[PDB]
């Protein structure tokens, strides 16, 4: 019996959130599942034929931009009509209504979907960028960009399905910089398989992991680094961590609770 | 560890 293995108890852990001055909640694609956005873990892992990760990279990028434009185009156009579910509202109305409490609440996202903003989240750290930023590979600026088409030449482009042919559109006609001029290219703001996280992020991260109470841990494979560690780093500290997933994951015995489910009914049923 | 990678 010694050994722990989560608990699937409800009224031990709302024990604990009902104390918890500092809550952190680190999310991945399953948050946003029930908006529609499907994650990569399955079928929705494929564009075309490839695989999510093998386009989310700067090798890809450098040696065919068009078709990592294409990929990132088709994501910004599904997701401009999509809304926050009651996963991502029950995360938004924690975190207003334990701040009039003086209680913190931050979420630490994985997604570039930005629906935890629409949602109504201020305390958000996007730990891997956004779908809706560009960055100048020239000049370094990072801009928001919501215009659709992002460019003239990617307009009715992007369709995912097996079979579709490539864009292959000139590096020229790919977005361009219009920053003083500058004209380089742009590439999404997203921070991709093989690149460091922001340094002036992960400060900020390690604030919230080594202060929070009570760490949620929500609709992420806990496969993805540096992030899979975050919720283990809290746990090890002794501090409760409630998994939220429809199922189990590598990192799920590491947590002192484990709520197996579409995120969209538990978190609400959690965070009351 | 600030390097984003796929675990397993
Ligand atoms: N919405 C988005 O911005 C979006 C969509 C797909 C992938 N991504 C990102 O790409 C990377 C790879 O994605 P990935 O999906 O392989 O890994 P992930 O870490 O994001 O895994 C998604 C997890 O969600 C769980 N899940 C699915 N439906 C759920 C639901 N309704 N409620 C609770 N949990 C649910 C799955 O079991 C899985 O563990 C991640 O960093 C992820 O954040 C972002
Ligand atoms: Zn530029």
């Amino acid at each position: 019996s010694f050994t722990a293995r989560p608990s699937s108890s409800m009224a031990d852990f709302r024990k604990f959130f009902a104390k918890a001055k500092h809550i952190v909640i680190i999310s991945g694609a399953g948050v946003s599942a029930e908006s529609g956005v499907p994650t990569f873990r399955g079928a929705g892992g494929y564009w075309r034929k490839w695989q999510a990760q093998d386009l989310a990279t700067p090798l890809a990028f450098a040696h065919n931009p068009s078709r990592v434009w294409e990929f990132y185009h088709y994501r910004r156009e599904v997701m401009g009509s999509k809304e926050p579910n009651a996963g991502h509202r029950a995360i938004a109305e924690c975190e207003t209504r334990l701040g009039k409490q003086g209680r913190r609440v931050v979420v630490i996202t994985q997604n570039i979907d930005e629906l935890h903003r629409k949602a109504g989240t201020k305390n958000l750290l996007e730990i891997h960028g956004s779908l809706f930023k560009t960055r100048c590979t020239s000049c370094g600026v990072v801009a928001e960009n919501y215009k659709s088409p992002i460019c003239p030449a990617l307009s009715g482009k992007g369709a995912p399905e097996p079979g579709t042919q490539d864009a292959s559109i000139p590096v020229e006609k790919l977005p361009r910089c219009e920053e003083a001029g500058c004209g380089g290219l742009l590439r999404p703001h997203v921070v991709w398989f093989g690149e460091n996280l922001d340094p002036a992020i992960l400060e900020e991260v390690d604030r919230e992991l080594a202060h929070c109470d009570l760490c949620l841990v929500v609709g992420t494979s806990s496969v993805v680094y540096p992030a899979a560690m975050f919720a283990p780093q809290v746990a090890a500290r002794g501090v409760p961590v409630a998994e939220f997933n429809t199922e189990t994951t590598p990192a799920t015995n590491r947590f002192r609770f484990h709520f197996q489910g579409p995120c969209g009914t538990t978190l609400p049923e959690a965070l009351a | 560890t600030a390097r984003k990678s796929t675990g397993g």
